């Protein structure tokens, strides 16, 4: 975090009813809103400055973004429900009406779950724990297959065809996310994106390094295993066959065609 | 054993003589000579209970699967008993802490601001998850099988989990500050090091069978008792040379690319077995010292896949000697002591009678 | 296991997020309330299943390979030969009944891979096969992606000239595509091994120096130019790039002998690797859990090419 929230927590309206009514009698009422209307307008820019710019989420390396997934998603250790209780409960001491249209209709609607198709918190908080099932069940229960021969299957069938778990749970953060105002937006690009750009990272380079050897095996040991010592690859007196050449160039059918 | 009178969690019975050596006597270092030397013996006799710490072996597979849930169920892990036993004395510097109990207390929660190493919490973590797998192969599934059948992903499908899980005890046993506080995490690396010894030990006896199997026994059934390696005159045999020693589609050269990648990995003419991925390996130094020389023999003999090279030369001259010798494969070269010129010969001439002769 | 959305895949993948869902206390009940009573019916699937596709097997495929192809030559050493054409409905690469076996009924089992039939694509455990079916594919693809390359089902090869030893006038006819020589200067010819309608057979006839033409052996049909090759295999050669000879000892010590070239891999001598050949029986059997025999495939070469 970079730390801002300076002195306008929420304890202070109840120690501080006072000095507000201190300076209207020595300068009454129409007073009284002039000083509350520009404390709670100084309320939530305190608090936006702290709530835009959090950071992005200690972006992780190498294929253990399984345990970050599990430390956003976990209901007695999460780092996020606790400060969604922390917006709620110092959010609504700030007076419900009066507490201020910036820091409530936020992260405070989110929380509260209408009995309706509203994005609600808890349908990201899911989707969540199923992307970190399929990637858990990835690389400590590859079936005594590599993750390798998975890895090429999702990144096969994200890229090109549709409705995969990875691809449905970023459609759902945007919606949530830039479904705020125009001070969130620095805020949801944060909370409810950038979890599965970690993924999205460390799902496509195993891949790609497993392409490589499966195509080691698929047509570079049947291109090298008939044309490997005749004549015009390598000058020496026998000669390559001129009909089963026809068989790997061809352009629909032969299996370097059938390849890509 | 021996964990001395530790005179700590006393800490009362020596504030008494804090007043005790300036009051009776009639100057203030004295109490911060003591005060220094307050935790001289707590730096020594804490020190070496650490160091006196071992593990009890296992030595088989379900010993693990019980040895290593002790260790990372938390509720009643005793190990993190013991580090909150440590984490109660040392908490004060007495932040900073000016006891040598500070870089230890940077694993218990040390809150990582950007000095992310490692945490005892995220370790222990990647401790279940191999007991987790360790389960998988005791759970009734042929376990002779399923441990094969896991063997082969350490060594050539190249998983994705290798890379994080056998580098924890490496980064923290090192860098767990104390040599001897290193040598505490040391008796904690190797419940990982021994599982994956545990794991790993019967992929030798599988891989042993399966490379006796697939080269070994074509080899010696073939090739024993011809020419060129036991000195008779017997029933030379070249093109099954070039079915074995070839550069891309001989069967050595299929077996280093089929089940020992990952950890043999070509480099110009030969494949240093370099990386992380080999701990826990030590070849034999037999076998990288016999396919070294196999394979600086395809890049002379065999460059074209099957057998043939070209190779020119030239004679001389000598006292009483005139004359010329070879005429090998039929492509004889005359000499009687003329100019010196160079001919381009050719070794498996096509002949249906090979030889050569001296004259 | 290939495709998606029946009633078993769902209620694991619900068993999954329930137990996950909660916290890392309960991690070990939600382990074994929600997930392990779906492995109690995946455990009492599959291996009647698995018994199940043996005896489809012996059915769809089996009988049709042993009613056709019984007691012919080329299987079993009997006069009669197994016909031509017939065999290219069994041995193509895409078309025929087992290229049309081992794409649809087990597609997520047995991946086709070059040429071979690579097995370690299932991403399932607990379940093995015999490995009697998979080298007996293995050949058969092997004689596939030779022979049979235009559907058709011929091959084409290089010839052979000769040198001798007291013997001229050496004489061979297959598929009226004659080779006559007289030590000559030795070239090359070419021969096509299915011919067009004539009297397709083959036979070879020598001159001796005392006595003319006696035929060697004369033998019918149109698989006749494997059968007279079988008799003489002393072949292997360290000469041109296939590097083959032929001995051929015929009577009264006169050896008359060649040099095989062929273009595609070992032409037409990969046609005796189907003498004594069975399609094995049962897959997918609970017997052979450790054998490791991957040395007959290399050693069957050894004793061929050697000797």
């Amino acid at each position: 975090v970079v730390p801002g929230m300076f002195t306008r927590q929420a304890w202070e309206e109840a120690v501080l009813p006072s000095i507000d009514t201190v300076i209207n009698e020595r300068r009454p009422e129409a007073l009284r809103q002039r000083l509350t209307t520009r404390y709670f307008a100084d309320f939530g820019n305190a608090w936006l400055n702290f709530l835009n710019s959090l950071h992005l989420r200690k972006a992780q390396m190498l294929s253990d973004v399984t345990e970050q997934l599990t430390l956003m998603a976990d209901v007695r250790q999460s780092p996020l429900v606790a400060l969604m209780n922390t917006l709620a409960v110092q959010g609504r001491t700030g007076q419900r009406l009066h507490g201020p249209l910036a820091t409530t209709f936020g992260p405070v609607l989110a929380l509260m779950d209408n009995q309706n198709n509203s994005a609600d918190m808890l349908n990201l908080q899911t989707y969540l724990t199923r992307v970190t099932q399929v990637r858990l069940r990835l690389q400590q229960i590859a079936g005594s297959s590599d993750p390798q021969a998975m890895m090429q299957m999702l990144a096969q069938t994200v890229l090109q065809g549709k409705s995969v778990d990875l691809t449905d749970t970023r459609d759902y953060g945007s919606l949530t996310a830039a479904g705020l105002g125009q001070e969130w937006y620095g805020f949801g690009q944060t909370v409810f994106v950038r979890p599965m750009e970690q993924a999205w990272q460390q799902v496509l380079t195993p891949a790609a390094e497993s392409l490589n050897a499966r195509w080691r095996t698929a047509v570079v040991d049947g291109w090298n295993n008939a044309f490997s010592g005749r004549y015009p690859f390598k000058n020496v007196s026998s000669d390559a066959s001129l009909p089963l050449l026809a068989k790997y160039l061809n352009t629909d059918t032969g299996r370097i065609a059938r390849f890509l | 054993v021996v964990p001395g009178m530790f005179t700590r969690q006393a800490w009362e019975e020596a504030v008494l003589p804090s007043i005790d050596t300036v009051i009776n006597e009639r100057p203030e270092a004295l109490r911060q000579r003591l005060t220094t030397r307050y935790f001289a013996d707590f730096g020594n006799a804490w020190l070496n209970f650490l160091n006196s710490l071992h593990l009890r072996k296992a030595q088989m597979l379900s010993d693990v699967t019980e040895q290593l849930t002790l260790m990372a169920d938390v509720r009643q892990s005793p190990l993190v008993a013991l580090m909150n036993t440590l984490a109660v004395q040392g908490r004060t510097g007495q932040g900073p802490l000016a006891t040598t109990f500070g870089p230890v207390l940077a694993l218990m929660d040390n809150q990582n601001n950007s000095a992310d190493m490692l945490n005892l919490q995220t370790y222990l973590t990647r401790v279940t998850q191999v007991r987790l797998r360790l389960q998988q192969i005791a759970g009734s599934s042929d376990p002779q099988a399923m441990m094969q059948m896991l063997a082969q992903t350490v060594l050539q499908g190249k998983s994705v989990d290798l890379t994080d899980t056998r580098d924890y005890g490496s980064l923290t046993a090192a860098g767990l500050g104390q040599e001897w506080y290193g040598f505490g995490q040391t008796v904690f690396v190797r419940p990982m090091e021994q599982a994956w010894q545990q794991v790993l030990t019967p992929a030798a006896e599988s891989l042993n069978a399966r490379w006796r199997t697939a080269v070994v026994d074509g080899w010696n059934n073939a090739f024993s008792g011809r020419y060129p390696f036991k000195n008779v005159s017997s029933d030379a045999s070249l093109p099954l040379l070039a079915k074995y020693l070839n550069t891309d589609t001989g069967r050595i050269a299929r077996f280093l690319q089929n089940n020992l990648s990952g950890v043999l990995h070509r480099e110009g003419s030969r494949w240093v077995p370099d990386t992380i991925n080999t701990r826990g390996l030590t070849f034999n130094p037999a076998f990288l010292k016999a396919i070294n020389t196999l394979s600086e023999i395809a890049d002379v003999a065999f460059t074209t896949g099957n057998a043939g090279l070209h190779f020119e030369l030239r004679p001389g001259t000598a006292a009483g000697v005139m004359q010329t010798t070879l005429i090998t494969d039929n492509q004889k070269l005359i000499y009687v002591n003329q100019m010196p010129v160079w001919k381009r010969f050719t070794w498996p001439a096509d002949t249906e009678a090979p030889g050569a002769s001296l004259s | 296991l290939q495709g998606k959305s029946v009633d078993l895949t769902d209620t694991r993948d619900y068993g999954s997020l329930t137990a996950a869902g909660l916290g890392q206390e309960w991690y070990g009940f939600g382990q074994t309330v929600f997930v392990r009573p779906m492995e109690q019916a995946w455990q009492q699937v599959l291996t009647p299943a698995a018994e199940s596709l043996n005896a489809r097997w012996r059915t769809a495929v089996v009988d049709g390979w042993n009613n056709a192809f019984s007691g012919r030559y080329p299987f079993k050493n009997v006069s009669s030969d197994a016909s031509l054409p017939l065999l290219a409905k069994y041995l193509n690469t895409d078309t025929g009944r087992i290229a049309r076996f081992l794409q649809n009924n087990l597609s997520g089992v047995l991946h086709r891979e070059g040429s071979r039939w690579v097995p370690d694509t299932i991403n399932t455990r607990g379940l093995t096969f015999n490995p009697a079916f998979l080298k007996a594919i293995n050949t058969l693809s092997e004689i596939a992606d030779v022979a049979f390359t235009t559907g058709n089902a011929g091959l084409h090869f290089e010839l052979r000239p000769g040198t001798a030893a007291g013997v001229m006038q050496t004489t061979l006819i297959t598929d009226n595509q004659k080779l006559i020589y007289v030590n000559q200067m030795p070239v090359w010819k070419r021969f096509t091994w299915p011919a067009d309608t004539e009297a397709p057979g083959a036979s070879l006839s020598w001159v001796s120096t005392q006595a003319g033409t006696r035929q060697y052996a004369d033998l019918p049909g149109s698989w006749g130019l494997i059968r007279l090759l079988e008799m003489a295999r002393r072949k292997a050669a360290p000469g041109v790039a296939s590097g083959w000879s032929l001995s051929w000892q015929a009577q009264d010590g006169r050896m008359l002998n060649y040099t095989l070239r062929t273009e595609a891999g070992e032409g037409p001598l990969v046609l005796l690797k189907l003498r004594n050949f069975v399609l094995p029986e049962t897959v997918f059997e609970l017997s052979g859990t450790s054998a490791f025999t991957g040395n007959d495939e290399d050693a069957g070469d050894t004793v061929e090419e050697t000797d």
